[PDB]
């Protein structure tokens, strides 16, 4: 709890750098350029409004500690995370082919790195003729 | 290899199992008409004349049965941990705690307890088999997918709830009337007329089409009635069967149309990815600051796949088409706006 | 605060009674049950054997039915001042003048004048009574809003009119002919073929497929006639049920669509924003005159909604589709003829 | 004044009897009843026990039909003349050589015949008349302009032939095979199933669901059977009403959309235009050339009319779509062109 | 003269034959009444009174039965030479040797060998005459090309099993549930309730509206449980006659608005193109350079064919909207991208 | 009557300015460039359209006296007025919220004044936690 | 026979006005300038494509022959104008309003002078109330 | 075998004209221009696609030598050659006439010259009033 809101402050304080308290469109737009993640208006817009509920286009500072104190460990998020890599499945066996995977992430969506997919490959089994499943994938990404 | 090989046809036995697909339903096709014919012994077993020999299939269908599920259930339960959800005997646990699978061990257990009874043969037992024969069509219940049948039936039902009950008011009301008419006129003369509870079951039987033959009328005067409040009635009550049969076969059209396009294909990628970036991300609160952008991303892209959840229908392409046009209209405007600065 | 939960609850109430929607509907299926109760009990009120038992059960539902009747239309005239349009006793007033509010309050003096009667049990008390038991269906009569099955069902009728001439004018022609051939080949050796009625009343029965059995051809050449003419004469009989139905699912369909839609929003954004205008309207003749242009602004408004009354359809999406493609050729247009001009 | 109103009451009688239109039906529909009520009374007249005063009102309404049907001939032969076409005696004369005319004064003639025979009241009167007593039904046979109902329903019928054949081939074997293996189970305990042709009379009589009764499976095998081939064949005999009533539906919704359109309201007012010019143009040589162009244009507009002679479908909305992308693209290539040539 | 007018009627009677079209199944039509005459004689052949005539009849026709169909075998195999794929003696062959061709041939031998049986007239002759004159059925099933209705009965079902089998156990589910109930209160009033079985009979005739009248409830309560399970449960029975009928009208729908269309006419042209250049094609090494492109060019032709044989639908129309809002967007993209480098 | 055609006459005096007796685009459209309603062409000719009914584009005397003549306060006028306010309704529960209302006033149609929105609030029951029923308002603008 | 030939070839003379015997687009273009008929491409093609079959632009003089010797007095001819007229009726009543038709005219498909309108309007009855039957029309035109 | 290795080794020679071993755009871009096929960027990337399978953009040399080995006398190549005859059959009666292959050829699907056209006229029988059967040419082409 201490850890937790001490460590929420201190990244706040860096996330907004005065004491206006909300961010703006260009407030996590220097964080983003700082990174060199070439920052979209129409993304941080989209973000915005992924956020608010109201419309006004900021961001309340009660909203930001309701939506961040709950964590991403839910139980419909399993079920959601299943689904989404079941998309991507063929005939239904559950599991991810290595050569499926490799061109559907890197081709379709938002490009990876082939690195970061020669890093997937290797902390995956290599074992098992190059096939992967993903159900214990989706367990351990649920409650990280 | 041995552990490649063992998960293999352990997901094979699970997909023939609980996910079947293709040849796999042969097998529960199998399954089906076995319970299906138990369910005709049985019924052959309450005629005095053939009791015997049917009851003697009965207890040789009722032991291959018994050897068959009961080696159907240990195989289900062994496949379960094809998937990790269900692995460890602790998921094997969570997996026999399902409510289908409970209700096939205590079918199972109620079939040994049947055959113990029939094996000891008391007159308690006999009463007690002849009560539970009827449990085996739990299983042919089982089938459909949680009650997949029933909420398809619910949801066209629904659908045209307007016109069923338009429908069924109608021909209720034509029911009441034609019965009282033919009531009238045949008070008098036919004894299957006495009073108005025999021309409502005469009318019921009649407008339905079942025609028993058991009441009819006998004057003239009650014929002619009766021919055009049929033809009036006959087509008020089949109305029902018309409608839900349009309405199923409207709704696989769509659905076929649907299906034939593909819309959960890039939120799910950009699910994929988002996960896959904040497993990679775990001065170090800048890769604190990281990790909680892309779990933000994480939840973004959640929500945009539980918004995309619902399926594709005329408001989908209707909003695509205004989207194109306005896409098309705002960037000509930025042209001649460009161009006229040019000419001015 | 008390006025405010007075109001409350007197919207809730109106809501349940006058406005059903979901599961409010559930009240009016438990009365709905109650008065179908009552028609049952009657009809086994007139079997002599079981007449006793039904009279004494139809007594005891009348009552409940009247104390339960009478809260409800006491409730209903409570609830009638949640709208201002039936506020005060005059508003009540033009409440009870409602044609459906007279016919419940005759209903209710229609059953506490049986009660009574039943009291007094007079010969032509109980006359009345057998005559009055009926009057309970207009209750269930009153269900669908100013009579919304039967507009339903003239509607799909009309729409449908020329097919559904076709098949019974079709029908007809084969009912006749079938009945003439199987009556020739049928006179001599069937007595239940001795006038053409008698091969009328049998066709009627059979291509109906209504089948009572009473008259059945026994000659072989008469059972082939009847086996082709049954074929044929049954296919058409059978036509309007399956017209009417997927008439009914069509029509279901193309609401379903119209409904994702939406269109009378912006008419009914701008008829309340004009008639705020207007009412904020009221040197001083320009002010009148201010007052005269919101008011006609107004007129404009009214006459939108009014045409904008219809819902959507196929000719709504062509003229979108031509008013955007005629906006996109002339703006290219204009924007070619600068481009011309500036390179000439 | 005289000729005006002459003309006027002329249009609305020939517009009330040639070509009925809203309230104009209400008087078509009594001469149906008027006619059926006939037909009724015939049908009665073949019953022994009621011949007699169904005869009597079958001469007093014979005469009232005598009346009313010369009075309806003599008013459309007069009205006749609303349009020049039938103008004159000519003109009435050729509307008189129409086939439905003179279907109709042939109908009356024989009427007066049969109204002379009973006023002479001989045998083979009597004969002639009791023979000639259906020749009524022609003038509700007239209804339908040009046999409208058969062709709807033949239309329809062979744009779902082969459907209908399928369904009526797979019915014919599954009655075939149901009916020899009944016959089978049931030949030596029924004695309604001795032959196979009261084993085939049966499966016709089952699978129709006509259901008459007389012949039915008594041994259990037989009636596991017929319960099976009964859901089949039940099912495969009901086909081809619910596919042409789905024919028809979908038939209806198309022609709805398709007139809420409109197509050859401009070829017919190319038609109107040149036409007009053409009579107005009736050097000398030059304006002979005009008047030939006149003409020639009149043929353009008279091809154009015949080639939009076809309702609209989905091919027209695809080529308007294909035509007005083309000149969009083909513009925008221009105007890329153009640019091009400017920055080049 | 003689080779071209030779080909030219074997081609009418190749087409008259094996590709009927309009007129020609006139001919058809006529065979399958000749067949259909036969089965009906020996249907009436089975009838003991009746065996004589039909028996002489059956013999006369089925000479003349011979005698056209051996014609048309020999016109067959003759015209079989129009299409050079079975020209020759070879082709003949070839063309001899398809499976229905050799169903027809030993059709003709079976036919043959009964009629000379019949001349021998031996007791062992007359049973394999009785069983083999089914044989004749086998024509009227050569008639669909390839099972054509089996292929369309099988397609239409799929598509739509799953709401088939959702009416199906639905149905059944009523059946038992109800059969039970009417068998528990019609117990001891009944004699044709005395077991489980009789009921679920009764159920059987009752939800099919078959309604034999054979076992009718006596009872008012068993009544009153049968009109309201009867409503029920012949809704559910109906159900799949409508969902099959109105799945083939809008197949037939969806089949007339795809054929209106046309899409392989471009890949046929270029398969046509590429197959010509090859074949024109045959430095010397250069010629052969170009033979391999024109192979190759063959094949990508070859390719699209086989891609383009899946008929029209709904994601083909989308994604040639797709692939003109592309390329109107890229096309204005680099149109502005042009102005903008001219302004700056 | 005296009185009403009096105020219609010297109304129409300053609507005319002469003795033509007809108004065209521009005799209006000098009318709202003097209020600084910013008349447009497109909209005085879809105003000019809901007047006339030969398309000659003129406004007759008659016909402007004939539609003058009739009064709004009219029992149809009701019925529609309540039928535009329940497509903004939420529920069917006949009022409208005090939020709900403020958006849709302001965002959707026309806009309007914020000054204008604190008028509607204060001009209604300030009670009843917010909500004003539209019914009332329906019969009150009906009539007059 | 003779005195049709004979206006015929006198016709084509000038039509054609050498010894080519066909006609191009500018060749008639040039007979539709010199009236002020404004020719265009567009037009002209279309024309050309309804007198030809094979679709090689040319129209050739046997093809003339054939198309010109036939006459306009043809049986469906009759139809086809009725059909034409009830297009633009109403209700069905068998006649052509003044009002209505003096609209049309002008308005829908190509314009028409007003002097025409007048002409057409005295050419008829004028009593009738203005309204004239088209039947009478279609048997005068149809016939010459 | 070898007479047939050997014809694919001197043809790749001219093919591929160095040690690559693989055929770019450019590649056979330049092999069309020097016959002046006039190639083009689509038609090119269109036949790549229509070789490779992993969408690498680069024709491999085993895929080749398994595409090319195999030969166009397939079995399903007359049923498809016949199909795409058939879909250019009038009623249906298995031939193709002189005008209409004359017209389809030439305007339909890529352009052929009129040479070719009196090639292909003379190569088939000029008996038979201009009609000539299709179902040998299928025959003939499918086997060579």
């Amino acid at each position: 709890t201490e850890e937790q809101i001490a460590e929420f402050k201190e990244a706040f304080s860096l996330f907004d750098k005065d004491g206006d308290g909300t961010i703006t469109t260009k407030e996590l737009g220097t964080v983003m350029r700082s990174l060199g993640q070439n920052p979209t208006e129409a993304e941080l817009q989209d973000m915005i409004n992924e956020v608010d509920a109201d419309g006004n286009g900021t961001i309340d500072f009660p909203e930001f500690l309701t939506m961040m104190a709950r964590k991403m460990k839910d139980t419909d998020s399993e079920e959601e995370i299943r689904e989404a890599f079941r998309v991507f499945d063929k005939d239904g066996n559950g599991y991810i082919s290595a050569a499926e995977l490799r061109h559907v992430m890197t081709n379709l969506g938002e490009k990876l790195t082939d690195e970061e997919v020669d890093e997937m490959i290797r902390e995956a089994d290599i074992d098992g003729d190059g096939q992967v499943n993903y159900e214990e994938f989706v367990q351990m990404m649920t409650a990280k | 290899r041995r552990n490649v090989k063992y998960r293999r046809v352990q997901n094979y036995l699970y997909n023939v199992l609980e996910r079947p697909r293709g040849w796999a339903f042969i097998y529960h096709a199998f399954v089906f008409l076995l319970v299906f014919g138990c369910l005709i012994l049985s019924v052959f077993s309450t005629i005095p004349e053939h009791t015997k020999l049917a009851s003697s299939c009965l207890l040789i269908l009722e032991f291959v049965m018994i050897v068959v599920f009961g080696l159907e259930f240990i195989i289900r339960i062994w496949s379960a941990g094809c998937c990790c959800r269900y692995r460890g005997w602790q998921g094997r646990l969570r997996f026999a705690r399902k409510p289908f699978c409970v209700i096939d061990t205590i079918v199972l257990i109620a079939s040994i307890a049947v055959v113990s009874a029939k094996t000891q043969g008391n007159i308690f037992a006999t009463s007690a088999l002849r009560s539970l024969r009827f449990l085996q069509i739990l299983r042919m219940v089982r089938m459909d997918r949680r009650g997949g049948t029933w909420k398809l039936l619910g949801s066209v039902v629904y659908a045209h709830s307007k016109e069923l009950i338009t429908a069924w008011y109608i021909g209720f009301l034509v029911l009441i009337f034609s019965s009282f008419l033919v009531y009238l006129v045949e008070k008098d003369a036919n004894k299957e007329f006495s009073t108005y509870a025999d021309a409502l079951w005469w009318g019921t039987i009649t407008l339905t089409t079942i025609g028993y033959g058991d009441k009819t009328p006998l004057t003239w005067l009650g014929r002619l009635l009766s021919a055009g409040f049929a033809l009036l009635g006959i087509s008020f009550f089949a109305l029902p069967a018309g409608i839900l049969g349009s309405g199923f076969a409207l709704k696989v059209q769509e659905q076929h149309r649907q299906k034939h396009f593909e819309k959960r294909r890039n939120p799910a990628a950009n699910l994929i990815q988002c996960v896959w970036r904040s497993y990679a991300a775990d001065t170090p609160p800048l890769k604190t600051v990281i990790r909680a952008i892309r779990i933000m991303k994480f939840h973004v892209a959640k929500r945009k796949f539980k918004e995309t959840l619902r399926p594709y229908d005329v408001k989908d392409v209707i909003e695509q088409y205004s989207a194109g046009h306005l896409d098309m209209l705002c960037r000509i405007k930025s042209l001649q706006t460009r161009v006229d600065q040019i000419l001015g």
